[PDB]
């Protein structure tokens, strides 16, 4: 999909919901690297 | 542009590392290109007859020397656009031995061109970079502009693959 | 008055194909650079850049050329004859062409 | 002047030494005629110097011009000798003049500095204004 | 995609987020490229995304060592102001960054005490805490 | 007319050389309804561009071959007057 509108509506709809969980779930200065749970559209 | 729904910028067809092909260079240089005169002139698909790399070499070749290494970055650009192959690439570097001005100032294209092309088929593109290592070696000399000055191959190839930034277009790391 | 009623209701062809399709002659209509010439875009203004496939002229040069890179301008210029502009590399394109870009090259030099 | 002795030396370097020079002062109204004359020192002069060299002028002087003897007769009569081509002013034709040149020489009636001969640039320019 | 549907291809978007015009504006261009603080500032908070996630990056990658990543991450946090715009597009976030700039300086005091001054402070977690107590609030303004 | 001769005129005013040429300048191009080819700079850009309206004050005074050449006429007038030191 790097190179449909009507399933980007709610996609577009909620980003920042998206930034929260992410910002929220930054690796630890102690720790590696984070497997995590990821819903994609 | 297109009317429905979307605005495309410029082209932005294909393939080259799975988004798209003309994201290699920057949007303020590509449309400083696409704006510029030499391209609407000499390329693309009124010159070139639609896509064609063949002729598109026409137009290179076709360029003391006038053409110092805005040309370069515009006849760049259209390599890049039409990514033509590996092979073809194998074939017009290596070929063509009983003539010494076929290569002039296509040695230095073709580097680029790969440069922006891929960072590691994968073997093939390795001995075409040990190639250009050689014809690094080759002790070539040539000038260029933006000021002037003229560098050595073996200057612009090693502090090209070295640099992280080449005439204003960025570069990664292969 | 009934025709106008009813109305109201070669080689030198491909020699100005041969004009229009290379530019490098074509981009050069400025030869006059700064000149003083003394005297709706249709049927030529008798200046200006001359596009004689669609029958008008461009006072400037990025319309002349913005025009020629169109479609309605390719439509009509192969409408005139055929469709080469338009028209796979299967290794005989860069093989047998890029030896004639070297053998016309010399040719040339 | 500078620009006269260089040229006169370049003339009769080797050729002839005791040749001489008229200078017509022209102003409107009257006319005037300088005659000189040259030694042998302005010819070494003009031979080391001849693009600019406004300085070793200076330094050369009104040495060497001796007023040379010239009088001015209705009493006889004379003729001109032009080129074949007879163009003799190549202001305008700055290609077709040769600074060491042959020519061949014709005799005939001089033209106008400015003549239709002379200006023939003007017409292809005076033309090509409207163009076509 | 929402700049190309705005119906505009001139205004740029670095993969930095920065976002700058294609060539100069008309006096009728500045308007039409005019867009909402919402949009901006949805912009700045990616530019956060793309920092953080670029310093992680470059941690994996064989650049830089851990040290130097936490005092990334920190350098980030704390220079939210003149390292990001977010100020500009809402005022509120002031609090934010004057509350960030407070927790710096009692870290640097509890941290360079003995040793000395100047880069290599780590310990990022309260202005990170900060940070998200600052989206937790603006998320439901940006969504709507 | 009569009037303001046999007495004034308005103490005959006459709109001096300069109030002249500036009513020239001030004067729109009274009918509003050559062209001259020019290479000029867009932004970033550089573009051939025809132009319009008035380019065409040309100085060339002295220089040339107009004002010599028509001076040469007078020449026949300097051997009047002859003389020399
Ligand atoms: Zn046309």
């Amino acid at each position: 999909h790097s190179d449909d509108k009507k399933a980007f509506l709610g996609a577009l709809k909620y980003l920042p919901h998206a930034i929260l969980k992410l910002l929220e779930n930054m690796p630890h200065p102690w720790e590696q690297a984070k497997e995590v749970k990821v819903l994609y559209h | 542009a297109v009317n429905e729904f979307q605005v495309e910028s410029n082209i932005s067809p294909k393939q080259l590392n799975n988004q798209s092909v003309s994201l290699v260079i920057p949007r303020l240089t590509r449309d400083k290109i696409h704006n510029s005169m030499y391209y609407k002139v000499n390329l693309s698909n009124e010159s070139l007859r639609g896509n064609t790399m063949v002729e598109l070499l026409k137009v290179m070749i076709g360029a003391h020397l006038h053409m110092m290494v805005i040309e370069f970055k515009c006849i760049l650009m259209k390599l890049i656009e039409i990514r033509p192959n590996f092979q073809q690439l194998n074939f017009l570097l290596n070929v063509k031995n009983e003539n010494g001005f076929d290569s002039k100032y296509i040695i230095a294209l073709l580097l680029v061109y790969a440069r922006l092309q891929y960072y590691y088929e994968n073997d093939l593109i390795k001995l075409f970079k040990v190639q250009l290592y050689k014809y690094s070696q080759h002790y070539f000399k040539l000038k260029s502009f933006p000021e002037l000055c003229i560098i050595h191959i073996d200057e612009l190839v090693d502090w090209l693959a070295t640099q992280d930034h080449i005439w204003g277009i960025p570069l990664g790391k292969c | 008055r009934e025709e106008y009623a009813e109305q109201a209701r070669p080689i030198e062809l491909q020699a100005l194909k041969s004009k229009y399709t290379n530019y490098d002659h074509l981009i050069k209509g400025s030869l006059k650079d700064l000149n003083k010439r003394k005297l709706s875009f249709k049927r030529g203004k008798k200046f200006g850049f001359y596009c004689d496939i669609c029958n008008l002229t461009f006072k400037d040069t990025l319309q002349y050329i913005d025009h020629l890179n169109h479609k309605v301008h390719a439509i009509k210029f192969e409408n005139l004859f055929d469709e080469p502009l338009i028209i796979d590399v299967p290794q005989e394109e860069f093989e047998l062409c890029y030896h004639n870009l070297i053998k016309d090259f010399v040719e040339v030099r | 002047a500078a620009s006269e002795v260089a040229t006169h030396s370049k003339l009769f370097a080797d050729k002839k030494r005791d040749c001489i020079d008229i200078s017509i002062f022209s102003t409107p109204g009257s006319v005037s005629l300088s005659a000189y004359n040259l030694t042998d020192e302005g010819y070494q002069w003009g031979e080391e110097n001849k693009d600019i060299m406004n300085v070793l002028s200076e330094g050369f002087e009104p040495t060497f011009s001796t007023h040379a003897q010239l009088l001015l007769s209705d009493r006889i009569t004379g003729n001109f000798i032009i080129p074949s081509g007879n163009v003799w002013n190549y202001t305008f034709m700055g290609t077709a003049f040769n600074q060491e040149g042959d020519y061949n020489f014709k005799y005939g009636i001089p033209l106008e500095f400015y003549n239709e001969m002379h200006r023939p640039v003007h017409f292809l320019q005076f033309s090509e204004l409207a163009g076509d | 995609l929402l700049i190309h549907r705005k119906g505009l291809t001139y205004l740029h978007l670095d993969y930095n987020f920065n976002l700058k015009p294609t060539k100069t504006l008309t006096t009728k261009e500045r308007k039409k490229s005019r867009l909402g603080n919402s949009f901006h500032l949805m912009r700045e908070l990616l530019k956060m995304m793309k920092l953080i996630v670029d310093t992680h990056v470059q941690f994996r990658l064989g650049n830089v060592d851990a040290f130097q990543l936490a005092d990334g991450i920190h350098y980030i946090l704390n220079h939210i102001g003149q390292l990001t715009g977010i100020y500009r597009y809402k005022y509120k976030v002031m609090h934010q960054i004057r509350a960030c700039k407070d927790l710096k300086h009692i870290i640097y005091y509890k941290f360079n005490k003995n040793l000395g001054k100047g880069p290599g402070c780590g310990f990022w977690q309260p202005a990170w805490r900060v940070w998200l107590n600052f989206l937790r609030g603006t998320i439901p303004l940006l969504e709507r | 007319t009569e009037i303001k001769d046999i007495i004034l005129g308005q103490n005959i005013k006459a709109p001096s050389v300069k109030r002249q040429k500036m009513a020239e300048l001030e004067a729109a191009r009274s009918e509003k309804q050559m062209k001259t080819k020019t290479i000029n700079a867009q932004g970033e850009e550089i573009v051939v561009v025809a132009s319009a309206d008035y380019e065409s004050q040309t100085f060339s005074s002295k220089n040339e071959w107009r004002k010599s050449a028509i001076a040469n006429t007078l020449l026949y007038l300097r051997l009047k007057n002859i003389y020399v030191s």
